[PDB]
This record gives structure tokens, C-alpha cells and sequence, in this order.
């Protein structure tokens, strides 16, 4: 066990089956953006 | 969703119809023109020889 945590085994089993298998993804500002003001421009 | 490049794109369709307006307007000018030219040309009349230069004057103009 210890072996294998030193060589990153563990690790990389952890990210393949909960993130390479995901059904889901891998992964600001307060200024004001367009879509707040949209129906002015229309 | 609504960006710059969508704005940009609503702008130029209503401003196209400008364009489509001057271009229409072109041929029916051209149009008048070519009533007056492949019609016969005499201007034995001072008067109609006048009213023909005036109005291909004003048709060149606008």
C-alpha cells in the first residue's frame, strides 16, 4: 500500500474513477455584462 | 447567447436596408434613363431639348 501511494498508483486510480469516468466536467468579474442590459440594445 | 458580434449583426441587417434602398433607386433612375435614351433623341423643340438636359442633370446629381 505504502509502495503504492509513494508511486502515485492510489492517486491515479482515484482521478480515473471519479473523474475520467465522470458524466460531468473537469473544472469572475462583477463588472456588468451584456446580458444584463440586452433589451436596451434591442 | 447575446454578444457583440450578434449587435453587429442587428445593426448591418438594419442598416442593408438602406442599401437596398439606394440600389433600387439606382436602376429606377437608370431605368427613367434608358426611357429617355433608346427613345428617340430629337430635340427640335428648345423646350423639350431643355426639360431632357434638366432632367438628366437632375437625375445625375442625386
Amino acid at each position: 500500500v505504502l509502495k503504492l501511494s509513494e508511486q502515485g498508483v492510489l492517486d491515479k486510480l482515484k482521478s480515473k474513477w471519479w473523474y475520467d469516468k465522470g458524466e460531468c466536467g473537469s473544472k469572475k468579474t462583477s463588472a456588468l455584462s451584456l446580458s444584463n442590459v440586452a433589451g436596451v440594445f434591442y | 447567447a447575446f454578444t457583440f458580434a450578434a449587435f453587429c449583426y442587428m445593426l448591418t441587417l438594419v442598416l442593408c436596408a438602406s442599401l437596398i434602398f439606394f440600389v433600387i433607386w439606382h436602376i429606377i433612375a437608370f431605368d427613367e434613363l434608358r426611357t429617355d435614351f433608346k427613345n428617340p433623341i430629337d430635340q427640335g423643340n428648345p423646350a423639350r431639348a431643355r426639360e431632357r438636359l434638366k432632367n438628366i442633370e437632375r437625375i445625375c446629381c442625386l
